[PDB]
RNA sequence: UUGCGUUGAUAAAAGUAUUGUUUUUGUACUCUAGAAGCUACAAAGAUAAGGCUUCAUGCCGAAAUCAACACCGGUGUU
DNA sequence: AATACTTTTATCAACGCAA
């Protein structure tokens, strides 16, 4: 892909969105911030190009699937190639529409192999977090020992104290009822 | 000198894009060199005529080894330059036959043509086959269209060129178009920043407005051409009145004079400029534009 | 109230516009756009058919992998050798048994250099030398010889002989080659029983294998438009035949053919009129009874009216010398053939002969023409093969041109002809967008292609300066044809204006002026 | 301005043939069965970058057309 | 990327017969 600023605010976004305190996410494994230097990457201090090869990739490798990676990439060819994205909106908020079209072309073409389940996530000591985020794949394109090849990664922004019902039928429907809530 | 003019723009996009001639290229050491380089080959075609003597001696008196057989066959070279001291091949086959190669007997091929080092690489097409060795090429590759991006945190304006060759017919419906990834390239290539805003694109013939920021001035151009491909944003521009710019005329404070020859290559790639885009009628009723669209067009 | 100017160039224009009750500009222009070059469509016309040869090649050497996988001799393609000699295994084969790869190579080898046929002034007679010499050899026997003689096997290359220098040349004519092939194929067949009949009509079909002149490109499901397969769903017969003009003065009407019975009676009585019994007499006289000509036309009219031929005028000259009239050639001719006579048959069955006849200029055209317009004609094919044979008697004749009227006008017109002597042109003056203008009469009359060029160009200029500001009185032009243009449009548009026919722009304002 | 009979110039479109350039390979020539890839000859592949479906006497790709934008062949403005 | 052949259709000119 390309590394540059806009990386930066979309890495900072995702980590916000899944992550509730902060130093859940820069103490972790293969990042290893230290709280000086986590300040002066957050607030404008270090430019992001110049770093390490290995601790951007593994931010990244944290915070998205494979298969977002690939649309990060694709995204990114779609939107500097115009006035309007390039002017109006940030790059995370474009990103959030392609993501969503994506999946609505799931849905549209072969709605009987969307399978979805409930993402836990791993802190810098070792201790989950249950429920960090909603997983969705595509039950055709699975490669053996529970990986699938095109997989995305939502979270819910309903009002409601309700949860996401379980088996396939009752969370598709679910998915299909509440397209605007995640995000 | 009120008089309004109006010109035909050129904006066709399926031309000739380079030769059908395919070249060859070899690796060497020639002149001045400290690395090999690259250099497309040539050849004299027959030796025998009076056009094939000429050449001959033309790339003898420039440099003794350009030629491919001074340095694979030496002796034989020896073999050919005995008879340009006594006489001149066509005297040798008048008299005595076919210049044969150096050979124990006189059973050796005979020698009608001679390739050598012609120039250094420069534009080109790599269309080198599966199981070759050497680079294979095709040249005289023109241009079609210039992008014209401008950024904010430099405050200049930079500039893309397209040529006839950078589209295709694509790989599903036939269709004739340049991807956004080869665009990309082509973007990168020219020095194009990523979030630059696209102003306009130019055609040939197409009337171009340059004005200043610190002396109010206004000068007037047509677009001909993305000339100079090695050093950036550098545009070949012609007149509005006329159709040459023969002398060191002077056009505005900022540009400087036109060169010695009479062709007008400047670069547009700098601070303290401005640039418009004239659409005249047929009558010649000048209209100024400064956004075109939103994208530039890159399906046909 | 304002006067319009133009000065027409080769590549531009220069326009003016004035008031002349003061005499102040009003408009002046300049349009340059580039020249007329037909340099280009030279280049990207032999661009397109050098590219449609390279095709074919290709195609045929693609039909022979094809045939030889269908009938089962060779499986794969990959391991076939490169470096073998296929003139020593062609010259081989013509009395041995090649072994079911050599035979693929020889195949492949004669279908890529197949001959001319245009045969059936120094490259001619080089030509007859080496058919001259192939009379009594197969040309691999005479390119294995050139080649184990002279080193040499390709080109034009000149050998000097013991007392004599003569150049060679690689070209010979399809037949032999054809011959070669089939001397060949029966031998391999004497020897190896995989190569039936149907795969000796299907190589010699890809070897002689050549499109017509007159069909162009294109399949039953291809559909092009450089082809008679058009792709508008339909299939023409020959396309030289959607090319035939229009008449001069219903301009949605085809032409009549020259050489039939309409167009020459139509020419006897244009040179006749310039009465009606001996008229009859005259015509019958020259239709049923031959050893015709027209100083015996002289004679017969000193004979009918017993006089001495004097009082004429109405009589075309040649330079060489005198009495040029019209004759009943081609209908004389038509007689002297051994199939039933012409004289008691329809107006419309001759005239639909003579096109079937004078459009196509060979057999398979001629043939499928008198098959499939005469619908249930139920022609025989002896009439058929006499009809080949009197086309290919007479082509300076019968290929003589297409008549400038049709049939439509000359049916309208060929009675009335008798009754008075009057001529043609009286006689038919006897019988008689919605605001811009057109671009009809100025694409269709193009006499350069710069002249067509300048003169649209130059008329959207005017057509532009006509909406902008208003009426006009005076238009002038610095020939015929758009005056009349402009004119008719005018008076059709009922608006009384006048048409006359930096450095150009300037001369265009002085004009407008004067 | 219109028709007929001669002969010059041109334009548009179609069907073929032989080379030319270039890549690999073989043979000769050269240096010690190996090497150099010059100089010849012969096969086979490519011949503007590429692309299509109908599976074949398959087909297309170097010309001309031209100021843009909005509202019913017309209609308004920078 | 050039040189050899074959064929069709159409249009301008100019040389005459007529209007």
């Amino acid at each position: 892909m390309k590394i540059n600023d806009d990386i930066k605010e979309l890495i900072l976004e995702y980590m916000s969105r899944y992550f509730k305190f902060e130093n859940d996410f820069y103490k972790l494994p293969g990042i290893k911030f230290t709280d000086a230097n986590w300040q002066k990457f957050k607030n404008g201090g270090t430019d992001i190009e110049k770093m390490g090869a290995a601790r951007v990739n593994a931010m990244l490798d944290c915070l998205f699937d494979d298969f977002e990676l690939a649309m990060i990439g694709k995204a990114q060819t779609n939107y500097y190639n115009d006035n309007s994205l390039k002017m109006n909106m940030p790059f995370y908020t474009y990103y959030d529409m392609f993501k969503k079209q994506q999946l609505l072309k799931w849905l549209k073409n072969n709605r009987d192999d969307v399978i979805g389940g409930t993402g836990r996530m791993y802190t810098a000591s070792g201790n989950y977090i249950a429920n960090a985020y909603l997983e969705v794949a595509l039950e055709s394109s699975s490669l053996g020992s529970g990986s699938y090849m095109l997989q995305m990664r939502f979270k819910d922004y309903s009002k409601g104290q309700e949860p996401i019902p379980s088996g396939r039928q009752n969370r598709l429907e679910w998915i299909e009822n509440n397209l605007e809530n995640i995000r | 000198d009120s008089i309004l003019f109006s010109y035909q723009v050129d904006s066709k996009f399926n031309r000739k894009i380079s030769d059908a001639t395919i070249y060859a290229t070899r690796q060497a050491k020639v002149g001045k060199d400290k690395a090999d380089e690259t250099y497309v080959l040539g050849k004299i075609k027959d030796i025998y005529t009076q056009d094939g003597y000429d050449a001959f001696m033309k790339i003898y008196k420039k440099d003794k080894s350009k030629f491919l057989m001074y340095r694979h066959d030496p002796q034989t070279f020896e073999k050919v330059i005995e008879p340009i001291l006594e006489n001149p091949f066509l005297k040798y086959k008048e008299e005595h036959g076919y210049i044969r190669k150096y050979s124990k007997k006189g059973n050796g091929p005979e020698i009608k043509s001679l390739k050598y080092y012609d120039s250094k690489l420069g534009n080109h097409i790599d269309i080198t086959p599966k199981d070759s060795n050497n680079k294979v090429v095709l040249q005289s590759v023109s241009p079609w269209r210039a992008d014209v991006y401008f950024n904010k945190t430099t405050g200049k304006y930079e500039i893309l060129g397209l040529k006839y060759a950078d589209l295709q017919f694509e790989k599903g419906t036939g269709t004739y178009k340049i991807s956004q990834e080869k665009y990309n390239d082509i973007k990168k290539k020219e020095g194009v920043d990523s979030d630059s805003e696209f102003k306009f694109t130019l055609y040939k013939n197409d009337l171009l407005l340059v004005k200043d920021t610190e002396t109010k001035e206004q000068q007037l151009f047509r677009f001909l051409s993305r000339t100079m491909p090695k050093q950036k944003h550098y545009v070949e521009l012609k007149p509005y009145d006329k159709q040459k710019f023969e002398g060191g005329e002077a056009l505005i404070k900022v540009l400087g004079n036109v060169a010695n020859s009479g062709q007008c290559k400047k670069g547009l790639g700098k601070s303290n400029i401005s640039i418009y885009k004239v659409r005249t009628d047929v009558l010649g009723n000048q209209h100024i534009i400064k956004n075109e669209g939103d994208k530039p067009k890159l399906d046909f | 109230d304002l006067v319009l100017g133009l000065d027409i160039g080769i590549g531009s224009v220069g326009v003016g516009i004035l008031n002349k009750v003061t005499g102040e500009i009003i408009h002046k222009n300049s349009r340059i756009f580039p020249a007329a070059q037909a340099e280009n469509n030279l280049v990207r016309r032999t661009n397109r058919q050098g590219r449609r040869l390279t095709r074919r090649k290709k195609h045929r050497r693609v039909r022979l992998n094809r045939l030889f996988e269908e009938s089962g001799l060779i499986t794969d393609f990959t391991k076939i050798s490169i470096n073998l000699n296929p003139y020593q295994l062609r010259v081989k084969g013509l009395t041995d048994e090649l072994s079911n790869e050599e035979l693929f190579i020889a195949l492949k080898n004669m279908v890529k250099h197949r001959g001319i046929s245009y045969l059936d002034g120094d490259y001619a007679q080089i030509v007859k030398e080496n058919s001259k010499q192939l009379e009594t050899k197969t040309p691999g026997q005479i390119q294995l010889e050139r080649y184990q003689t002279y080193g040499q096997l390709r080109g034009d290359f000149t050998v000097e002989k013991d007392g004599k220098k003569h150049r060679l040349i690689n070209v010979f004519p399809t037949s032999a080659y054809r011959s070669e092939a089939l001397r060949i194929l029966q031998t391999q067949q004497e020897f190896n029983p995989q190569i039936t009949d149907e795969f000796i009509n299907r190589y010699l079909e890809i070897l002689t294998g050549k499109r017509k002149y007159y069909h162009g490109p294109g399949n039953e499901k291809s559909r092009t438009d450089y082809g008679r397969y058009r792709t508008s769903g339909e299939t023409l017969d020959n396309i030289f035949g959607i090319l035939i003009g229009k008449c001069t003065f219903y301009p949605d009407e085809f032409r009549a053919a020259k050489a039939s019975y309409t167009a020459q009676e139509f020419n006897l009585l244009n040179d006749l009129n310039n009465s009606k019994e001996q008229k009859n007499q005259i015509i019958n006289y020259v239709k049923n009874e031959k050893a015709m000509g027209p100083a015996k036309l002289f004679k017969y009219i000193a004979k009918l009216l017993s006089c001495d031929v004097a009082d004429i005028k109405g009589y075309r000259i040649d330079k060489s010398g005198k009495a040029e009239i019209h004759t009943f050639e081609a209908y004389r001719k038509m007689k002297t053939l051994e199939t039933l006579d012409i004289e008691q048959m329809d107006r419309e069955t001759l005239d639909k002969l003579a096109y079937v006849l004078t459009l196509n200029t060979e057999r398979e055209g001629i043939q499928e023409a008198l098959e499939h317009e005469f619908a249930d004609g139920s022609f025989s094919q002896k009439q058929v093969d006499e009809l080949v044979q009197f086309r290919k008697a007479n082509s300076s004749i019968f290929g003589k041109g297409w008549h400038n009227f049709s049939v439509k006008l000359m049916m309208e017109l060929i009675p009335e002809l008798y009754e008075t002597s009057e001529e043609q042109m009286t006689i038919l003056t006897r019988l008689g967008k919605t605001k811009y203008i057109d671009e009809k009469l100025l694409t269709e009359e193009i006499y350069n292609p710069v002249v067509a060029k300048s003169v649209r160009q130059a008329i959207k200029i005017v057509n532009a300066a006509i909406k902008e500001y208003g009426d006009f009185d005076n238009i002038v032009i610095e020939s015929r044809v758009v005056l009349n243009a402009l004119q008719e449009h005018f008076r059709a548009h009922k608006i009384d204006t006048k048409v006359s026919v930096h450095h150009h722009a300037v001369d265009a304002l002085i004009i407008a002026a004067s």
